[PDB]
C-alpha cells in the first residue's frame, strides 16, 4: 500500500520532459530578473544609508 | 501664567542644550 501512495505522490508522473524543460528555463530567466530587481534595491538601501550616516556624523561633538 | 510659560521655555531650551552636548561628548570620543 505505502508503496503505491508513494508512487502517487511521486512527482512528475503527468507531466512532460518539454513541460518541465521549459519550466526550469523560465525559473532560471524570472530567477535573473529577480536578482537584478535585488541588486538594485540594495544599492538604493545602501544610498539611503549613507544618507542618514552622513547626517549623524554632523551631529557629533569633538572636531 | 507667563512664570509658568517661561519656566516651561527653559526648560525646553535646556533639553536642546542637554542633546547638543551629548552630540558633541559622542564626537570628542570618536575623534580625539
Amino acid at each position: 500500500r505505502q508503496i503505491n501512495k508513494l508512487i502517487d505522490s511521486l512527482p512528475g508522473v503527468d507531466v512532460s520532459a518539454e513541460e518541465q524543460l521549459r519550466k526550469i528555463d523560465m525559473l532560471q530567466k524570472k530567477l535573473v530578473e529577480v536578482e537584478d530587481e535585488k541588486i538594485e534595491a540594495i544599492k538604493k538601501k545602501e544610498k539611503l544609508l549613507r544618507h542618514v550616516d552622513s547626517l549623524i556624523e554632523d551631529f557629533v561633538d569633538g572636531i | 501664567n507667563l512664570q509658568k510659560i517661561d519656566k516651561d521655555s527653559e526648560e525646553l531650551d535646556s533639553k536642546t542644550r542637554k542633546i547638543l552636548e551629548i552630540l558633541n561628548e559622542c564626537h570628542d570620543e570618536l575623534k580625539a
